[PDB]
């Protein structure tokens, strides 16, 4: 199974050199993530000689290579089906190619995040909220994955969902590999993004589900090209989670000056850092919209 | 290492 995928991303790497693709170098890049994610399966096999058989079984391991299988085959089908739509950048289809290369990325992060030097951590992973970790602990013990109803039920206990339309919009966001199940790394991914954990949900439904601002899943390079249109209006912003620094936000605005830069802020959380950044005029016009959410 | 640029916040 494990040298089949390899056969599939190998393909996957094929169709990405394509050089009509014009595909950007900026992370995420499927050229280098498929093979890095190659040589960290490559560092796990290799920690696990012999004990194969632990590997096998183990249900977090299970579940990734299903994903990792099932990913390629869909980036191979969307090539298949797309045709030439693939180069005209803009296309649905292309856009698709670069939602998931975004999740390819979460993909490796995940791994290395269960799998550090190639050693299954799962059950020992520390979560870096201490509010989050107790919930976690609490439900689940020191489960590495949950099935996504499992997680939204417990989550729900203590943090009640509004509807099945926002269950699905928490889906989308916790769910960063796109797989139906929740692992203890996607919730500390969400739970360092949208701290504090007492108002998690509320926190996550005024910075994403109602703000204008978030954007999904978008690439740093997806950020600048939107910003683009805004350039002649400067205070013009948009923020969503940084691929390279899981589980830290990046902003994107458009200067006086004409510029368009990106940020990671630290020491500040989100809320203070959107709410200074409108006080000091440089946030502005979220996606360009003259009325900016009131966060306070 | 492949990076975007990321800078200092206003």
């Amino acid at each position: 199974m494990v040298e089949k995928c390899w056969k599939l991303m190998d393909k996957v790497v094929r169709l990405c050199q394509n050089p009509k693709l014009a595909l950007k170098n900026s992370p995420p890049y499927i050229l280098d993530l498929l093979p890095d994610t190659y040589q960290h399966l490559r560092t796990i096999l290799s920690r696990y000689e012999g004990k194969m058989e632990t590997l096998g079984e183990n249900e977090y391991f299970r579940v990734f290579m299903e994903n990792l299988m099932k990913k390629t085959k869909q980036t191979i089908s969307l090539f298949k089906e797309g045709k030439e739509r693939m180069y005209e950048e803009n296309s649905q289809p292309r856009r698709n190619l670069t939602k998931l290369s975004l999740i390819f990325s979460h993909m490796l992060a995940e791994l290395k995040g269960i799998f550090p030097s190639g050693l299954f951590q799962g059950d020992t992973f520390r979560i870096t909220k201490a509010d989050a970790a107790e919930f976690w602990r609490k439900a689940f013990g020191e489960k590495t994955i949950v099935p996504w109803k499992s997680f939204r039920q417990a989550l729900h206990e203590v943090h009640p969902i509004s509807s099945g339309l926002e269950a699905m919009a928490l889906k989308s966001t916790i769910d960063l590999t796109c797989n139906d199940y929740i692992s203890v790394f996607e919730f500390d991914i969400f739970t360092r993004l949208f701290q504090p954990w007492s108002s998690l949900l509320r926190n996550w439904n005024s910075l994403a589900v109602t703000h204008p601002g978030y954007m999904a899943f978008l690439t740093y390079d997806e950020v600048k090209a939107r910003l683009q249109k805004f350039i002649h209006k400067p205070g013009s912003y948009i923020f969503r989670l940084s691929c390279t620094r899981l589980g830290q936000w990046a902003i994107g605005y458009v200067t006086a000056d004409g510029n368009i830069l990106q940020t990671i802020p630290h020491n500040k959380p989100l809320f203070q850092a959107l709410i200074d950044g409108f006080r000091e005029g440089f946030y502005l016009f979220p996606d360009g919209r003259n009325q900016n959410p009131d966060l306070t | 290492r492949n990076t975007n640029e990321y800078t200092e916040g206003p």
